[PDB]
C-alpha cells in the first residue's frame, strides 16, 4: 500500500517512450532484405 | 499530555474558518503570522511592532494528505493554505521566547519575527487575548489564545 | 467582463447581511460610506479621515422592484437599505481618483467625502483589505475588499 503522506496522488507507471521518425529506415530495410550472406572473417 | 496541540484552529464547534490561499516565498512553521506581497505570494510579516491596521492572518496546519503537521514547515515555492482569523474564534499561535502568560487575558501584540508577544496595548495592535497559563523559554510554542 | 459587479454585498454563500433602515437626506450612490444623523436620517458621513470609531456603514444597492443598482442613485427624502459590514465579509467599495491598488491586501481608510482610499494606517481608521489588483482614474469606481 501506501502511506498516508502520498494519499493525494494516484500513478501509473505503464511508460511510454519516444516515436522515432517518419520514413526512418526504408532504404536500409529493403537492402537488408535482399542481402548475401557471407561468413564471418571475410573482410 | 491532557492538552494534545496538534490542529492550529481550535475554535468551536460550530465555526468554519475562513481561508486566503496564496503562493509561498519561504519556508515558515504554522502558527505564525503572515503579510501578503506583491504578485499573489504569500511569506512571513516583517513589519514592524508598533504599526496598525494589519489583518490577522495566521499560517494554517497543511492537509494530512500533503505531509502536513503542527511541527512540519511548508515547502518553498508552493500553495500555501492560511487561516484569516475572525473575532470571536480560538487559535493556536506562536510566542517567542523568554515570557509567562500568568493571567488569562493579556493582551496579545505582535513581534516583527512573525511571533507574538505580549506587549502593552498602548503603542502596538492589539490581535488576540491568551486564554492558557503557561510559561514558554523555547521560540516557537503553541500558545491557545481567543482573537477578539 | 468577467468579473460582474451588479451586487454591492458579495461575500459568501452562506454569510447573510446585516440591514440598517433609515431615511434619506441626499442622493447618494450605492457603495458610499454614510453616518447616521438625528432624528432616523442618513447621508453621506462628512467627517474627517483621521477620526476613529465610525462604523462601518455602507449603502446598499436599492431593491430590483424599485428602481435599484450598483450606478442608481438613491430618491431623497425616502427609506434607504442600508448595510453594517460585519468582519470577515467582502463588499463592493467605492473608491477616489488617482490611485492604484497593486498588491492583495493593503489598507482601506476613508477619504472626508463619502469614498474611500489606500491611506497608511498609523492616522486613520483602517475599514477594510483590498482583494482586487485593479488601477482606478475615475471616482465612483467599485472595487472588492474584505471587511477585516
Amino acid at each position: 500500500m501506501q502511506r498516508v503522506d502520498e494519499m493525494y496522488r494516484l500513478v501509473d507507471s505503464t511508460g511510454t517512450g519516444e516515436d522515432r521518425d517518419w520514413g526512418n529506415q526504408t532504404l536500409l530495410g529493403r537492402l537488408l532484405s535482399q542481402a548475401q550472406t557471407v561468413s564471418i572473417g571475410k573482410k | 499530555m491532557a492538552n494534545s496541540k496538534n490542529s492550529i484552529f481550535v475554535g468551536g464547534a460550530g465555526r468554519v474558518k475562513q481561508t486566503i490561499e496564496g503562493l509561498a516565498q519561504s519556508a515558515f512553521k504554522p502558527g505564525q503570522l503572515l503579510a501578503r506581497a506583491a504578485g499573489d505570494a504569500i511569506d512571513v510579516t516583517a513589519k514592524a511592532s508598533t504599526t496598525y491596521g494589519n489583518e490577522f492572518l495566521i499560517c494554517d496546519d497543511q492537509p494530512q494528505t500533503l505531509g502536513g503537521g503542527t511541527d512540519v514547515a511548508v515547502t518553498a515555492g508552493d500553495t500555501v493554505q492560511a487561516i484569516s482569523v475572525l473575532p470571536g474564534q480560538y487559535v493556536l499561535l506562536s510566542f517567542a521566547a523568554t515570557q509567562n502568560v500568568t493571567t488569562k487575558g493579556a493582551a496579545v501584540a505582535s513581534n516583527g519575527d512573525g511571533n507574538f508577544k505580549l506587549g502593552n496595548p498602548a503603542t502596538e495592535q492589539t490581535f488576540a487575548v491568551t486564554e492558557e497559563i503557561i510559561n514558554v523559554t523555547t521560540a516557537g510554542t503553541l500558545v491557545l489564545c481567543r482573537a477578539i
